[PDB]
DNA sequence: TGGAAGGCGCCCGAACAGGGACTG
DNA sequence: CAGTCCCTGTTCGGGCGCCT
């Protein structure tokens, strides 16, 4: 007989299946120290048993140095198992910011002493857990042992764990609607207005409550002491800030390197203002081996520089303060990049960010501006659960424009122009009527499906005309190429009519970027004229210029 | 203590696991307190991460509202029960809904929390409460009784309505009463005061039978199509006839009796296209003969309730809004256009979500079955604002589109 | 040594999906 | 017409970061 501490979760197998036989690890003896002396203790407590061999399971097993500390930690590889083993619905959700959290009179933050080990197993489940304990020699064969608890390394530990956990929890905080409990896995950080005194009696009076459950609240935990570190921070009384980033100094990078430097910076761009990720990220782009050596380019070494110097100064953000506003401001970086930062008071940042992504093949200022608008609104929800006044570098008028223009459904939440430059901008805009006196061209390109050989070409109302011969080119590329080509030879007020849907949409939606590079001399050119009218007539109706130009095309 | 309806999923099916989606801290305090108040009522209960299940959820205020209701997000599920409530427990359309001359919608979702649910099913009914900043990880629940929104709820419930119901179906015999989901849709020819008694009536008559009703009125007879229509100009450009026959080309995939030719005569040069062009007697013709043509119905479109409905809008600009439902392409079982809802001229997410909901309601009177929309509208900033405009108790279905306006044919 | 998990984020490329035009 | 090809968009899985 064994006894029991709290409430059991059930659990299954994929049903029809069944369980981990797999051989161990040649595991060095050095770890079989480490690991056969806790391991031993286990049994003790109730945490492990002795197990006769009618329990046909075997999964290997290991340990790792628990980081910053001299004492090791023990894991057991489960992969078999749980491929097995049936899906859960994790209930952890994300993860806290510390910019969420609000201005607390005192605080404390306390671990559970080995908490996946305080949580009962499931009675019938716990025979797949079966496992062997390595020895000096391989003469002695060691012990066999099923886990009456919550193994670290399984996959169903983790819900069970922050499930139970939040279980007991819950009456303690019913009892005491003011102070703050943030649960995440075992780390708890309670803070409340209370008196540091009256505050401290609470703490312990929790670590009581945790106790009935069988859970242990050592000395590990931050009394007095801000700062507290907590999920990578440190926290003061009125600031936080990143527990500081190392970056690696490699002389010679591999694909690896970069990796680790692009996360780096992308963890410290919560808080530093600037970073940027752009250049570095473009030397992973198709490349095979983490191992392989790559170059740095004069593009990505400057990044890295500039990025440098914005870690160099320490910054620090502030905590949130529910009776005032939430505002976010973004910066244009240029090249698809873009920065934030979101802040209550002036010049005092709650937390900072970016947006780096390129999304579609031909793009605007604009639709990345809404895209950034609606990443940091998603943020913000989840962290303050509100939605942040935005302050944008688009004019009023710029975004009236586009946006009751546009032919899709789009909106930015309430928001005001701020004057800091680059501005961001429409480059170019079609006319709505066709250009009095201004000379027309019918424009139209083919092109052989099997030569990948092809004609771009067009045709005037005033007699001028052109064709031109392509090669190892496609239907949509010489449609493009007929109208830069009637852009290119035309004055400053142009109407061109296509008969192509597909070119005529790219432009119609007022790209500033394209990746195509047709497309981009396209833009470069649209950008020059003063006045440009676009129309679209459908083929082969016997149409005007569009059937002479379609002649000259196919020919 | 009831007997509870068993229900499986369609066969060869599997419940629903779908991510809760980030909640405003109002409507996870309001989601806090209904949920609360419904389990210590036994409505829902807590459950752990064992239950591989889930279904999002969230809150709203009905139209003119002010109170919170609770929201849940059964899309998925209800696909997966489709069997259930499609072929065994289903219900009649009434073909006379549309034609009367006044229609409320009343709110009777609460009877649904009276009967008890199948226990093999509650497993389905999984949904977690998010907290803000993930101070907590999420509570977990599911459903003890027949869950709002829920398309199996309406069905298994049918008997004890239709039996509430009899009594006024008696006493009111001509008054057409329809049931879709959580709603019950009513009307009459009477008149205003008349049909707005009635429904209270309706309403007492649902109180001692245990039930409450936190009305939409609907004129389903004052509702029109959009037809499309060609333009009327004293002098014609040659853009002006460009303009026409790309329309009236596209125009003729639905009506095939749409002729190009004489006005295609007109276009015949390399012409600039400010220039004017007066119209030959043919094709003054071939322009009449078109515009009377678009006059008609289109040939054999017929409703096919075996088939899904299909609802596109485009965004006209200017506050308008145009849409067509249908089930094959080119067949449209009707066509319209709304202006100056709610957010015209400022909020056009707003909008567009003003309009998939009168578009779905029209098509739960007309056909009793929600539309599957093509929205006009990139997926992130629809996912991000949506739930904020939303005020009805079913969700339809939709997927997100990209089509440019090469052409405007469905408003001028 | 080399090795476990769950959660969130980024950036990439490789896979699948689906519209439009041209062709057998 | 169905059967390709082009093109452009989404989704997913894999690497890094960070927490436990
Ligand atoms: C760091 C780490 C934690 N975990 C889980 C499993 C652990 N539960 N247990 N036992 C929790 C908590 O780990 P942790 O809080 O870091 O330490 P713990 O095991 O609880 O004992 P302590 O040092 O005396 O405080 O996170 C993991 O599975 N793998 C990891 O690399
Ligand atoms: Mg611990």
């Amino acid at each position: 007989v064994p006894i029991s501490p709290i409430e059991t979760v059930p659990v299954k197998l994929k049903p029809g299946m069944d369980g981990p036989k797999v051989k161990q690890w040649p595991l060095t003896e050095e770890k079989i120290k480490a690991l056969v002396e806790i391991c031993t203790e286990m049994e003790k407590e109730g945490k492990i048993s002795k197990i006769g061999p009618e329990n046909p399971y075997n999964t290997p097993v290991f340990a790792i140095k628990k980081k910053d500390s001299t004492k090791w930690r023990k894991l057991v590889d489960f992969r078999e198992l749980n491929k097995r083993t049936q899906d859960f619905w994790e209930v952890q959700l994300g993860i806290p910011h510390p910019a969420g959290l609000k201005k607390k009179k005192s605080v404390t933050v306390l671990d559970v002493g080995d908490a996946y080990f305080s949580v009962p197993l499931d009675e019938d489940f716990r025979k797949y857990t079966a496992f062997t304990i390595p020895s000096i020699n391989n003469e002695t064969p060691g012990i066999r042992y099923q886990y009456n608890v919550l193994p670290q390394g399984w996959k169903g530990s983790p819900a069970i764990f922050q499930s139970s956990m939040t279980k007991i929890l819950e009456p303690f905080k019913k009892q005491n609607p003011d102070i703050v409990i943030y649960q995440y896995m075992d780390d708890l950080y309670v803070g409340s207005d209370l008196e540091i005194g009256q505050h401290r009696t609470k703490i312990e009076e929790l670590r009581q409550h945790l106790l009935r459950w069988g859970l242990t609240t050592p000395d590990k935990k931050h009394q007095k002491e801000p700062p507290f570190l907590w999920m990578g921070y440190e926290l003061h009384p009125d600031k936080w800030t990143v527990q500081p980033i190392v970056l690696p100094e490699k002389d010679s990078w591999t694909v690896n390197d970069i990796c680790k430097l692009v996360g780096k910076l992308n963890w410290a761009s919560q808080i530093y203002p600037g970073i940027k990720v752009r250049q570095l990220s473009k030397l992973l782009r198709g490349t095979k081996a983490l191992t392989e050596v790559i170059p740095l380019t004069e593009e990505a070494e400057l990044e890295l520089a500039e990025n440098r110097e914005i870690l160099k100064e320490p910054v620090h953000g502030v905590y949130y303060d529910p009776s005032k506003d939430l505002i976010a401001e973004i910066q244009k970086q240029g090249q698809g990049q873009w920065t934030y930062q979101i802040y209550q008071e002036p010049f005092k940042n709650l937390k900072t960010g970016k947006y780096a992504r390129m999304r579609g093949a031909h793009t605007n200022d604009v639709k990345q501006l809404t895209e950034a608008v609606q990443k940091i609104t998603t943020e913000s929800i989840v962290i303050w659960g509100k939605t942040p006044k935005f302050k944008l570098p688009i004019q009023k008028e710029t975004w009236e424009t586009w946006w009751t223009e546009y032919w899709q459904a789009t909106w930015i939440p309430e928001w005001e122009f701020v004057n800091t430059p680059p501005l961001v901008k429409l480059w170019y805009q079609l006319e709505k009527e066709p250009i009095v006196g201004a000379e027309t061209f019918y424009v139209d390109g083919a092109a052989n499906r099997e030569t990948k050989l092809g004609k771009a070409g067009y045709v005037t109302n005033k007699g001028r005309q052109k064709v031109v011969p392509l090669t190892n080119t496609t239907n949509q590329k010489t449609e493009l190429q007929a109208i830069y080509l009637a852009l290119q030879d035309s004055g400053l007020e142009v109407n061109i009519v296509t008969n192509s849907q597909y070119a005529l949409g790219i432009i119609q939606a007022q790209p500033d970027k394209s990746e195509s590079e047709l497309v981009n001399q396209i833009i470069e050119q649209l950008i020059k004229k003063e006045k440009v009218y676009l129309a679209w007539v459908p083929a082969h109706k016997g149409i005007g210029g569009n059937e002479q130009v379609d002649k000259l095309v196919s020919a | 203590p009831i007997e509870t309806v068993p229900v499986k999923l369609k066969p060869g099916m599997d419940g629903p696991k779908v991510k809760q989606w980030p909640l405003t801290e109002e409507k996870i305090k309001a989601l806090v307190e209904i949920c609360t108040e419904m389990e210590k009522e036994g409505k829902i209960s807590k459950i752990g991460p064992e239950n591989p299940y889930n279904t999002p959820v969230f809150a709203i205020k009905k139209k003119d509202s002010t109170k919170w209701r609770k929201l849940v997000d059964f899309r998925e599920l209800n696909k997966r029960t489709q069997d259930f409530w499609e072929v065994q427990l289903g219900i009649p359309h009434p073909a006379g809904l549309k034609k009367k001359k006044s229609v409320t919608v009343l709110d009777v979702g609460d009877a649904y929390f009276s009967v008890p649910l199948d226990e093999d099913f509650r497993k389905y009914t999984a949904f977690t409460i998010p907290s803000i900043n993930n101070e907590t990880p999420g509570i977990r629940y599911q459903y003890n009784v027949l869950p709002q929104g829920w398309k199996g709820s309406p069905a298994i419930f049918q008997s004890s309505m239709t039996k509430i119901l009899e009594p006024f179906k008696k006493q009111n015999p001509d008054i057409v009463i329809y049931q879709y989901m959580d709603d019950l849709y009513v009307g009459s020819d009477l008149e205003i005061g008349q049909h707005r008694t009635k429904i209270e009536e309706l309403r007492q008559h649902l109180l001692r039978w245990g039930l409450t009703t936190p009305g939409y009125e609907l004129h389903p007879d004052k509702w029109t199509v959009q037809p499309i229509v060609l333009p009327e100009k004293d002098s014609w450009t040659v853009n002006d006839i460009q303009k026409l026959v790309g329309k009236l080309n596209w125009a003729s995939q639905i009506y095939p009796g749409i002729k190009v030719r004489q006005l295609s005569k007109l276009l015949r040069g390399t012409k600039a296209l400010t220039e004017v062009i007066p119209l030959t007697e043919e094709a003054e013709l071939e322009l009449a003969e078109n515009r009377e043509i678009l006059k008609e119905p289109v040939h054999g479109v017929y409703y096919d309730p075996s088939k899904d409905l299909i609802a596109e809008i485009q965004k006209q600009g200017q506050g308008q809004w145009t849409y067509q439902i249908y089930q094959e392409p080119f067949k449209n079982l009707k066509t319209g256009k709304y202006a100056r809802m709610r957010g015209a001229h400022t909020n056009d997410v707003k909008q567009l979500t003003e309009a998939v909901q009168k578009i779905t309601t029209e098509s739960i009177v007309i056909w009793g079955k929600t539309p599957k929309f093509k929205l006009p509208i990139q997926k992130e900033t629809w996912e991000t604002w949506w739930t904020e405009y939303w005020q009805a108790t079913w969700i339809p279905e939709w997927e997100f589109v990209n089509t440019p306006p090469l052409v405007k044919l469905w408003y001028q």
